[PDB]
Order: C-alpha cells, then structure tokens, then sequence
C-alpha cells in the first residue's frame, strides 16, 4: 500500500500551530515552564522511538557485483555465451571427435562480462568510498530543561512534549513550538531555501505552516539571539525526515544513455536474426541436416554479436569521467556522464547553489553617488573608488558599531571564507572593511568604546560613542547605525567631501530616492550616520549618560547607505548565458520570497533584461493585473501560493507559451511536480540544487547534482553527480564533454561493427560455395578483442569537429545513437570492402601455391577431411591432411593481418563524422599509436616461435602483407570523398543517407 | 508498433519509393563497381602465376604416404567371407586401378616403356611448352606379384591376407634421392641400392611386431622400390594421365579377429617425418580381419 504512503509524502504539509498556550499543554500535558517528569518521558520514548532520522537500507557490495553483470548490454552478451553451448551440446553428440572451436568462444564471451563488470565495480565502488571520506559528519549535543533542573541530553535520547532552549549557536534539536523569544533568528535557508534568517516568534502569522515563526524546523540552528519551546515533532516524524524517506524511495528514472543502448541492442539483433533466419531458409534449401542448419544460425547469430565493444564503452566512459574528477566533478554512476549533453530544460536552486548563503555588502552610496561593492567569492570583482574621505567617515561607522569580531583559530583562511559569530549582517559590515578599509582587530580597539547600546525592541535604534585617538580633535565621537526612516528623523548634517551640510529637502529626497531602489533590488538597507562630539560644551573626560538620554539623538551628520544581499557565484552569470546560447531552457525554482528572486534572474540572465513579466506591464500602464494577456508577457513569475490550486494542464500551457520563468515560494514537493511537468513534455532535465528541499528532485530528475560542502547530505545522497569545487561553471564543462562523447561513441561504435562484416563473411560463403574455410575462429578473436581494442578506445579521444556548443539540444525521438544511416555505411558498404579484400588476399595465398580459385569450389567435403590425404590441387600435386591444413592456418593469419591493414583507414575515416581528415588533421596521439600498437602485435603475432603450435598461426611471407593495400586505400578514397561531398552540398540527398 | 509498412506518407517499410529506388540504383552501382575492382584484380594475380609450375613449393617438402583404400579411420574391418563387408575397400581399389590397364597405355607417343628395370631419373628437358607435350613412362599391372594378378592371382585380393600398396605424393619436380650409403639407420632387407627407392613396414610396438607373423612386398625388379627412371613426374597439365609409380604389399600367417597395427616407413635422404602428421612421408594403419 506504500503508493498510499508516497502520495501521502507528495501532499503538502498538513500541521495544527495556532491555539492558545494553555491548549498546547492540554493536547500534550506538560507544565509551560516546569518542563515535565521523567516518567513522562519514558513511556513516550517507546511509544514513538529515538529521534533520529531511520537510516536508508544499507546495500550489501556483493549485490552490486550481479548488477554490472547483468544491466543489458551484459545481458545480451552472456544469451550468446549460453547460445555457445547450446549450440556446442548438439555438436557435441552428433558429431564424433568436434573442433572445440565453438566451446573456446563461449568461456572468452563470459569471461569479457566478468571482467569488464569487475572493473566498472571498481569505480563505482570508489566514488562512494571517498564520498564516504566527506561523510564524516558529527552528532551536536542536545540542549534539554526538564523539570526546571536544566539538564542537557543527548539529541536521540530527546522525547515528545519537552522544554529546549535554543541557544545562539546551537542546533536546532528537532520541529518544535515557541513559547518564549528574544529575537533568535533562525537559518531555514536548507529546509524552505529562506536566504535572509527569519526572525521567530511565538505568535501565530500565516497560515502555511512553513511561512508562521511559531513553529520550528531540523537541521536549523539559532544563529543569534535565544528562545524557549516545546517539541511537537521528532524522528521520523520531521518534516524533514519526511522529505528525506520521500526522496529516498523514489524512482531513479531511466537514464538516456542506456536507453539508448537499449534501442541499439534492438537494431543489433533484429539485422542478425534476418540475416540468421534468411542463411537457415538457405542452409535448408542447400539440403544440409537439420541438426546441422541450427548450429549455423546459432553461429551466425553468434558471431554478430560484439565482443570486444562492451569493455570498449565502458573503458571510454570511465576516461571522460576521471577528467571530470580531475576537476572536482565526480559521478557516483558511470552512466550519468552523458547526461549533461543531452539535456535540453534545467532546473536549478536560488540559495547556497547560486547564492553563496552569506549576507554580504552589496552596494554603497556616498557623496550622493552609488558603488557596487565587489561581489565576488574570490575577490575578483572591480572596486570602488576611496579616495573620498567619507568612505573613512563611513567605515570606520561599521567597524566599530559592530557588535563582534573573527573566531581566533582562523589564520590563512580567506577573508570571505572564515566564520564569525553573530548577525550576519554585521559580518559583511566586518568583511568588507577587511578586504578595503584595511584591518579591523586592531582598528576595533584603536578607538576605544565607553557606552554600547544593544537591540531594544522598543524605540528601536543601535549606537555606541567612542574616543578619538587621532590628535588633530580629541572631542570624543559617537556613532549610530539604524534603520533609514528612524535614523532619518535623528539626523540633520551630511558629509559631503569632508564638509558638514545641512538637510536640504531635495537631499531628503535623493536618500528616500536611493532607498527605494535599494529595496527593489531587495537588498537589506541600512543607513550610517555618524557626528563628532566636541569637548568645550561637553566635558573631554568622564561625561555619560546610560539611563536619562543626554547626547544629541538628533541632528547627527550622516554619511551614506549600505546594502546587504545574497550574491551569486563569481561564475554563475558567465555560466548561465553560455548554457543558453546552446539552446538549453532556464528555470529557477526557489523557496525564498519573489523580491529576492526577481533581481536574481535579472543579474543571472535567466531574465533577460527589457523582457517584462505579467506584472510589469501593469506596472507600465499603471493597470489592473487581469487586464493584459500572458501571451504579451514573454516572461512569468508564479507565486507559491497559487501553485497549490493548480492543475497539471495549466502548468503544460505555462510552460510552452514562455521562456524565461521562476517559481517562489515552492514546497520541496512542489519542486518535484514540476520537474515531472517538464518531463511529461517527454525532454529530458536536469537538476542542482543546495539544501534539503531540492533532495527529491534531483533523485527523481534525469540527474542531479549538488554541491560537495555548501550541500544537504540528504540531497547529496540522492543525486548523481557531486561538484565537490562547488564550481558551478562545472556544469558547463559537463555539458560540452557530454555532446563530445556522445558523437566520439558513434564513431568508437562504427570501427568494431564494420569489422563484423569481414569477420562473418568467410564462414557464409565456406558453406555456402563448400570451399576452404579462409578464417579461423580464433583468428577473428584476435580483431574483435585483440587488435582492433586499441583504436576503439584512442578514438574517443578525438577532439570537437566544430563548435558543439552552438549545436542545439539533440532530440531523443529523432538524432538517435545508432541510426539505421550507420548500419548502411559500414555494414552496407565499408565492411563489405573492407571484407573483399581479405577474399582477394586468400585466393592469391592459394593460387601461389598452386590451388587454383575455379578449382577451390565444392572442395571443402574432402579438405576437411582426416583421412584423405592425396588431395590433389589444379596444377595437380597431391597433398597430405596436416599440410594443406597448415596452409589454411596460415592462410587465415593473413585474412587477420589484411583486417588490420583494411582497418587502419577505418580508423581514420570515423575520426571525423563531416570534417576532412586535415581539416581536423591526426593530432590524437593516442590514436597514432594503437596504428603501432595494432601493427606491432599483429607482426608479432605471427612470427612468435610456434604460434602455429599454441595458436595454430604460422608466420606470413613478405608478399602478402601489401595485398589489400589498394583496397584499404580504395576505401580511404570513398569516405574523404563522401564527407568532402556532403561539405560542399548542404542539404543533398548525400546527408539524408551517407552521414551518420 | 507495427505501422512502419504504410502511412499517409505510404513510405514502403518507412522509406518513401522514390528513394527506395535511389537507394537500390546507388547500392546496385556501388555494388557492381565493387564487384568489377575484385575480378580485375584477381585477373592481374593470375597473370602473376604461370600454369606450368607453382610459385611457393614449401609445404610439401616431406612428401606424403597415402595408402589406397582409404578408410574412415585407416582401419579395416570386413569378414572374409562377406562380400558386403570388404566391398567398400576393394570397391576403389579397380576404379583407382581402373586408368592402368595396357588398353589406356596404348597411344605410343604418350607412353614410353621406360623399362622392366630400375634405371637413372629420366630427366626429361627444363620445364616449358617450348618443349612439346612430353612422354610418360608405362607401369604395367603385372609388375605387381600375385596382388591384383588377374590370370595370376584372384581378384578377391580380401578373400584372406588382403594386399594393401603405397603410393607416394606426386610432387612437381621432385628428384627421389636413393638413401645414403652408409647404412648406420638403413635396414637393408633390400639389396638393391642405387635406382630404387626403399620401401619398408614394421608393427607399430614390439608386442605388435610379434603379432604380424610376415609380409612380403613384389614391384618392378623383384625390389621394394619406386623406379628413379619414372620421377619427375613433369606437370599434371604438361602430362595428362601421368601414371603414378605403384607399390604393394600382402600378410602371411597373421592374428586374425584381432586389431593390430602397422607401420610404412619410406626412407631416403630427401624424405622427413613430423610427429604431427602421421601421413608426412610415414603411414599407420589399422587391419581387424573378423571371421
Ligand atoms: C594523409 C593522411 C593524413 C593527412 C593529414 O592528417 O595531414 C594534415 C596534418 O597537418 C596538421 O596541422 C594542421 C592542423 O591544424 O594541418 C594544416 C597544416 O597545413 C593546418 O590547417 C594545420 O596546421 C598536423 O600535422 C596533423 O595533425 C594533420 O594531420
Ligand atoms: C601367388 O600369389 O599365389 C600363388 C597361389 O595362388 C602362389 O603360387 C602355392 O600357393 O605356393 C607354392 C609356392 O610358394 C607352390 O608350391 C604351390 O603350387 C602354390 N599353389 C598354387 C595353387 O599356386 C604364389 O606363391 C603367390 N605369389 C607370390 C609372389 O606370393
Ligand atoms: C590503381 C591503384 C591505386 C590500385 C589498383 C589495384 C591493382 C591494379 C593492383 C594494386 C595492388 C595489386 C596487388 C597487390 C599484391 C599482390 C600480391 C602478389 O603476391 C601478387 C600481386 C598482387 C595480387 C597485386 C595484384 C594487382 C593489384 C591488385
Ligand atoms: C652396394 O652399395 O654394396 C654392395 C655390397 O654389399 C654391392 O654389391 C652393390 O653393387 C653396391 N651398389 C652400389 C650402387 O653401391
Ligand atoms: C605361423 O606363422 O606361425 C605358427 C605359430 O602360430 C607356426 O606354427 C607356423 O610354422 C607359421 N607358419 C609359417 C608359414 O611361417
Ligand atoms: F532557494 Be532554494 F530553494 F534553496
Ligand atoms: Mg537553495
Ligand atoms: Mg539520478
Ligand atoms: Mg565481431
């Protein structure tokens, strides 16, 4: 019935907050300040279990070994194994003494699975082993009151109905209630992607339960300020833990690669059995035994299967991920590399994935002008001018007002990346003077401090009032940071260039003017004004005031705004754009509030700028919202709230009729929604995301990806893909390799294919024409899996034929891996060149032995034949059995050395799909190489001591090894010709066919 | 799934007519052009091999041995009574012998009686059809003694103590060389040494050679030799119906109903042996007469 239970899980959050403080305590029976007692507690704890998160099942290693072993492309290998001996018991008893030819390839077929099932295990084994070296996470303490006695306990030892003071600093320990607050804010960035903390308060304010400060959310921490509360939810039972259950038992989907392969086991197949089928209608016309007709459709069958091809790809797709490792992208699955290419719609998260998750300084106003302070992460950012003396008057405003200062441990961390206790707010306001105004340690103490105002509640304001060290006036001085319309009204003069002025009106104007941009952009505004105190009207020693307000509140002398928000990453913007220059589709999905999150998109490029959302016009018009219609708008913002009353239909005609588009607001399950709406397009999409709430998507996606320490764990699980640099350009890396492997497979793919068609080809014709048989089994092995290997796996290192970037999204229902175009130019017509000539090399072996190619036919009944041993020839020599066998070994050898001499241009001509061979030229050295490597071992293989012995290979006279040389570059000529033709025409009838 | 035959296109199996023609006149085009480049390059490569001799001659450099009743497993197995049983072996052996009567040895240009004695190789010119169409030297059926005797002896031949004959390789050129004269590995049952070519067989064990009580051999000179006179045979073409020397040999007081073994060793210097191929220049054989 968990279908139940998972839709359960897709519903929105259900919960029951508002209520009286005496009704919380009538529903769960604990005193509102006493705490409870510790009978109380016991019978809870079983009633209900620890409070932990249930742990997802743990997979035994020797499960996954099975999972390589079988996936598909194994699996079809392994029926042809089976097929071996199938085939080899009915040869075993029908015929007396059989070759062991048959029972050889089938031991290899399966040895070939093991292996390569061994070694991707391997790897995929030690991504999670070192995922496993940043999983090392650590249990925090609980902070517990029971019975007012204050006694902490440990975090799965806390219980149902109990009292928690949450502490500045500490963890949140699990959901709870509030009933007591001095203003702790609350980091719910990770469960609803809130960027800003929200302040919590134990009054009831919205009805989602989300939205309203009175509840309390896991894997939260109170940042600053404390609070007291009661649990409601623990466990399992968090809405967290919640989610997380629901992402782990969900689907993984199909991936596209695979499927693929899927497609191309079909085409595999499906010409094989025609082929098989067609050869046994024949075998059976040529009046051949039954018994025998099966075992040459098995073997044909057989034969066509690739052999070699399985660790070709699998090795080709591990190199294209260690460069990924190399940096810092690491997949957890070896088949998700691919997606990233092959994606045309993404869908990403607004805070800690773009966002940075710190409030930093933004932009600052001084001497009524504005300057964007450098947002950047590394430092990279352009900087302001300082040259104006009241950017001192101004920092030296923020580095004293603040309240704290650095943790000490910190020493060569970077600036930006060093924690600090605290608002965040004033962090920023520490930071920026740390990377401008010089240092802040010693300028904190230089001035000192006497009287420090903290936040009131009441008559809110923040200031402090310090001494002058600098000689030029000793009058002490007084600083006053605040919110703009209360510091507003205590100010009068302005700093301008060092000169005190008084508020003109049409200055007040300007402030408010910048104000108001300020808060479009959704920066958080605050304002500095900072006045000296002199020392003749007011004593230069002991003169202070703390409860009767003596020093002037007013009147003050202000300097400029500053402006805090959540920037992205130094690389995110660059990366956006480039992204969609390919085409690809751009959606932000977020929890946070729409202000944030509009600009966002405007600073990103998501939005392109001038493009207007449906509110904006009205805003041009100064209209009512219904008015215009959607279509006018090319953009879409869409609020949380409205997208619970939706219908999947709606979010269909929402998605096509625009481009630009962002959700707010959004549950965690939400999200998923419309990651299946994108889906149910029938495209293919991708997911990244920082906290909690994007966990589900990312499993459920195509692929997810995340970051490696800016991450949810939960999350991290679930997705396929780790950036561990939290190098969000990564992901545009991912895409270029993605498109560059996919083409390089279809060319690895074409090489070991057209090699069948002269693999197979003698064995048709030896029953066909009963002549000699001119391959050996063996020999074809030493091709598939023995030669040919090396250039398989070079040709994926081939470089971009142009500019894929440009290249649009590829369609999944119409640029398939394996087109039946492929099938045509290598099984159609390359292979059955590169097959005829072997044929031409065997008959010229024969006749310069005297057996002439008129005279071999119908001669196989009496070659193959023990006994005989007068055969005789056209020329007319008579020949013993072991002789004229020797001669058809080493006869063999050369169709095997021809195979590689034919395949050398092969090699070359699926280098390139459409470019000439110097237009992309043989710079891929790995390539040249296995040319060497390929030749080299062939030569070898041939003139070892007693290889016609061991492998019944005999060594080769100088002649033969030039035979096909015509014919290789005969093929050579035809596909330079044929990709130069489809060069100069466009659209021609040649691209319809040829290309592939 | 099965809509790939027609559409509203009507595409023939999901191509379109007009290109399935396309495709075929191309396909067939390539496929001729294909055709006509590997005959003509297999007309050059039999312009490179003269029909008078063969290029590479290395693989039959020890010569072979065959027997002639050549059997599923050089076994024979027959009753010495039933027809039926010893049928098949002797079946070939008249149509083997069938082109060796003196009725085909009759046109006097193509057959020269090289002698009734063993004599010096006939060299017979340097090979060419510059040099007319050359002779063959006459092996007469008598010159087997009392085996295949016809007036002389029974065509039974497997009534009992069947016969069984050698017949070496016919080898283009090939000069037999007569053993060296030392006589350190040669058995001299024979006395005739310098223009026959020895033949001898022994039991394959020594508790095979106890059971093969003796054998007698009869050719040309009363000698267990190839006549020297006769090789080398000089082209099957060049020599239509050359007659290959015979030689024979028969059983005396052997263990009937009882499988044993035999082996034929040629000897001479111009002869090797390999212990991968019993036929190389060596020869077994197994013989069972059930009664
Ligand atoms: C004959 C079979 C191969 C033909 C060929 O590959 O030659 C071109 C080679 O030339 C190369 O250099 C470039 C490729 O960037 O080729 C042009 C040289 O005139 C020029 O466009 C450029 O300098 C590199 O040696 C090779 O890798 C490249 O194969
Ligand atoms: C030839 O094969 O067979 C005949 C018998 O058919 C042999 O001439 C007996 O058989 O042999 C001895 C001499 O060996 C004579 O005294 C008898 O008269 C023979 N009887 C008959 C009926 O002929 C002859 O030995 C044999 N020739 C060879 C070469 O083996
Ligand atoms: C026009 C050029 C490019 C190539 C045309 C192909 C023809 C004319 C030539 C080129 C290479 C040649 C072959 C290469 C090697 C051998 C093996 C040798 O033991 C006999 C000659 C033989 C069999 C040649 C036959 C003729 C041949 C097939
Ligand atoms: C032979 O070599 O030796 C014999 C002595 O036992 C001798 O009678 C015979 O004529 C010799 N023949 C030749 C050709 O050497
Ligand atoms: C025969 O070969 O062997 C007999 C022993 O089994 C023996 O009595 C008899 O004399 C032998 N006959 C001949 C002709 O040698
Ligand atoms: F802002 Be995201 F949803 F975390
Ligand atoms: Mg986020
Ligand atoms: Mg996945
Ligand atoms: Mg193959």
């Amino acid at each position: 019935k968990e279908r139940d239970m998972d839709e359960l899980k897709k519903e929105v959050s259900m919960d029951d907050h508002k209520l009286s403080l005496d009704e919380l305590h009538r529903k769960y029976g604990t005193d509102l300040s006493r705490g409870l007692t510790p009978a109380r507690a016991a019978e809870i704890l079983a009633r209900d279990g620890p409070n932990a998160l249930t742990p997802p099942p743990t997979t035994p290693e020797w499960v996954k070994f099975c999972r390589q072993l079988f996936g598909g492309f194994s699996m079809l290998l392994w029926i042809g194994a089976i097929l071996c001996f199938l085939a080899y018991g009915i040869q075993a008893a029908t015929e007396e003494e059989p070759q062991n030819d048959n029972l050889y390839l089938g031991v290899v077929l399966s040895a070939v699975v093991i292996i390569t099932g061994c070694f991707s295990y391997y790897q995929e084994a030690k991504s999670s082993k070192i995922m496993e070296s940043f999983k090392n996470m650590v249990p925090q303490q609980a902070l517990v009151i029971r019975n007012g006695e204050k006694m902490s306990i440990n975090a799965e030892e806390v219980v149902v109905g109990d009292l928690v003071e949450v502490k500045g600093g500490d963890r949140i320990p699990a959901d709870l209630r509030i009933i007591s607050a001095n203003g702790c804010k609350v980091d719910n960035s990770s469960l609803t992607g809130e960027s800003e903390p929200q302040t919590r308060s134990p009054d009831f304010t919205n009805e989602n339960p989300l939205e309203t400060r009175n509840i309390a959310f896991f894997s939260t921490n109170c940042v600053e300020g404390t609070a007291r509360g009661i649990v409601v939810y623990t466990g399992d039972r968090t809405v967290m833990g919640r989610i997380a259950t629901l992402a782990s038992g969900l689907e993984g989907g199909q991936t596209p690669i695979a499927a693929e392969i899927e497609h191309f086991i079909h085409i595999i197949t499906g010409v094989a059995v025609f082929l098989g089928v067609s050869f046994f209608i024949l075998s059976l016309i040529l009046e051949y035994t039954w018994l025998e007709a099966v075992i040459f459709l098995i073997g044909i069958i057989v034969a066509n299967v690739p052999e070699g091809l399985l660790a070709t790809v699998t090795v080709c797709l591990t190199l294209t991920a260690k460069r990924m490792a190399r940096k810092n992208c690491l997949v957890k699955n070896l088949e998700a590399v691919e997606t990233l290419g092959s994606t045309s719609t993404i869908c990403s998260d607004k805070t800690g994935t773009l966002t940075q998750n710190r409030m930093t300084v933004a932009h600052m106003w001084s001497d009524n002008q504005i300057h964007e302070a450098d947002t950047t992460e590394n430092q990279s950012g352009v900087s302001f001018d300082k040259t104006s003396a009241t950017w001192l008057a101004l920092s030296r405003i923020a580095g004293l007002c603040n309240r704290a200062v650095f943790q000490a441990n910190q020493e060569n961390l970077p600036i930006l990346k060093r924690a600090v206790a605290g608002d965040a707010s004033e962090s920023a306001l520490l930071k920026c003077i740390e990377l401008c105004c010089g240092s802040v340690k010693e300028m904190r103490e230089r001035y000192t401090k006497i009287v420090e105002i903290p936040f009131n509640s009441t008559n809110k304001y923040q200031l402090s009032i310090h001494k002058n060290p600098n000689t030029a006036e000793p009058r002490h001085l007084l600083v006053m940071k605040g919110a703009p319309e209360r510091i507003l009204d205590r100010c009068s003069s302005i700093l301008i260039h060092g000169k005190e002025q008084p508020l003109d009106e049409e200055l007040k104007d300007a402030f408010q003017n910048a104000y108001l941009e300020l808060g479009g952009l959704g920066e958080r505004v605050l304002g500095f004004c900072h006045l000296f105190l002199p020392d003749e009207q007011f004593p230069e020693g002991f003169q202070f005031d703390t409860d009767d307000v003596n020093f002037p509140l007013d009147n003050l002398c202000f300097v400029g705004l500053i402006s805090m928000i959540d920037p992205p990453r130094a690389a995110v913007p660059d990366a956006v754009g480039k992204c969609r220059s390919a085409g690809i589709k751009v959606i932000m999905v977020t929890g946070d509030h729409p202000i944030t999150a509009k600009a966002i998109a405007k600073g990103v490029g998501i939005i392109s700028e001038g493009n207007e959302t449906v509110e904006d016009i009205a805003a041009r018009l100064n209209i009512p919202v219904s008015q215009v219609n959607p279509r006018d708008a090319k953009a879409c913002v869409v609020h949380g709230s409205d997208l619970k009353d939706m219908t999947s239909e709606q979010l269909d005609d929402i998605l096509k009729y625009h481009t630009e588009i962002v959700f707010a607001r959004t549950s965690p399950q939400q999200k998923l929604i419309i990651v299946e709406g994108c889906q149910r397009q029938g495209a293919i999409v991708a997911v990244t995301g920082d906290g909690v709430n994007d966990s589900p998507a990312s499993k459920k996606a195509d692929i997810g990806v995340a970051m490696g320490i800016a991450g949810s764990d939960v999350s991290k699980q679930a997705a396929d893909m780790i950036l561990l640099d939290d190098n969000f350009a990564s992901i545009v890396t991912g895409v270029e390799e993605g498109r560059l492997i996919f083409d390089n497979l279809k060319k690895s793919i074409a090489y070991t294919l057209t090699s069948n068609i002269p693999e197979i080809t003698p064995f048709l014709i030896f029953i066909i024409a009963n002549i000699p048989l001119p391959l050996g089994t063996v020999t074809i092995l030493c091709i598939d899996l023995g030669t040919d290997m090396v250039p398989a796996i070079s040709l994926a290192y081939e470089q971009a034929e142009s500019d894929i970037m440009k290249r649009q999204p590829r369609n999944p229902k119409t640029d398939k891996l394996v087109n039946e175009q492929l099938i045509s130019m290598a099984y159609g017509q390359i292979g059955m060149i590169q097959a005829l000539g072997g044929f031409f090399t065997y008959f010229v072996i024969l006749a310069e032995n005297g057996f002439l190619p008129i005279h071999l036919l119908g001669l196989r009944v009496n070659w193959d034949d023990r006994w005989i041993n007068d055969v005789e020839d056209s020329y007319g020599q008579q020949w013993t059995y072991e002789q004229r066998k020797i001669v058809e070994f080493t006869c063999h050898t050369p169709f095997f050395v021809t195979i590689v001499v034919v395949q050398w241009a092969d090699l070359v001509i699926c280098k390139t799909r459409r470019n000439s061979v110097f237009q992309q030229g043989m710079k891929n050295k790995i390539l040249i190489f296995g040319l060497f490597e390929e030749t080299a071992l062939a030569a070898f293989l041939s003139y070892c001591p007693g290889m016609g012995v061991a492998l019944r290979m005999y060594p080769l006279k100088p002649t033969w090894w030039f035979c096909a040389f015509p014919y290789s570059l005969l093929i050579f000529v035809y596909d330079e010709v044929r990709k130069l033709i489809i060069r100069r025409r466009p659209g021609g009838w040649v691209e319809k066919e040829t290309y592939y | 799934k099965k809509f790939i035959w027609n559409s509203e296109k009507k595409e023939f199996l999901g191509r379109t007519g007009g290109s399935w023609f396309k495709i075929l006149l191309f396909y067939v085009i390539f496929y001729g052009c294909l055709a006509g480049i590997f005959i003509g390059t297999i007309q050059v490569m039999l312009l490179t091999i003269s029909e008078f001799k063969p290029t590479y001659q290395d693989r039959v450099a020890p010569p072979g041995l065959t027997q002639i009743p050549q059997s599923q497993k050089t076994e024979i197995s027959f009753r010495p009574n039933d027809p039926q049983s010893y049928e098949s072996y002797v079946v070939s052996i008249v149509r083997f012998l069938e082109k060796y009567k003196d009725l085909a040895q009759k046109d006097d240009m193509i057959f020269e009686d090289c002698g009734n004695v063993p004599s010096e190789l006939k060299e017979r010119g340097e090979y060419n059809n510059e040099r007319g169409e050359r002779k063959v030297c006459r092996f007469r059926l008598e010159w087997l003694g009392n085996c295949s005797g016809l007036n002389d002896e029974t065509y039974g031949y497997k009534d009992g103590k069947p016969c069984v004959i050698i017949k070496l390789n016919r080898v283009l050129g090939f000069k037999p060389k007569p053993p060296k004269n030392e006589s350190l590995e040669t058995y001299p049952v024979m006395k005739y040494n310098p223009y026959v070519l020895p033949v001898h067989c022994t039991g394959k064990r020594d508790e095979d050679k106890e059971k093969v009580g003796t054998m007698e051999y009869f050719g040309l000179g009363g000698y267990p030799g190839f006549p020297l006179q006769y090789y080398p045979y000089y082209g099957k073409l060049l020599q239509p119906k050359y007659l290959q020397p015979l030689m024979a040999v028969q059983f005396t007081n052997l263990t009937m109903d009882t499988e044993i073994r035999i082996e034929c060793k040629a000897y001479g210097e111009n002869i090797g042996y390999s212990e991968k191929d019993r036929f190389q220049g060596r020869f077994d054989v197994k013989i069972e007469v059930k009664s």
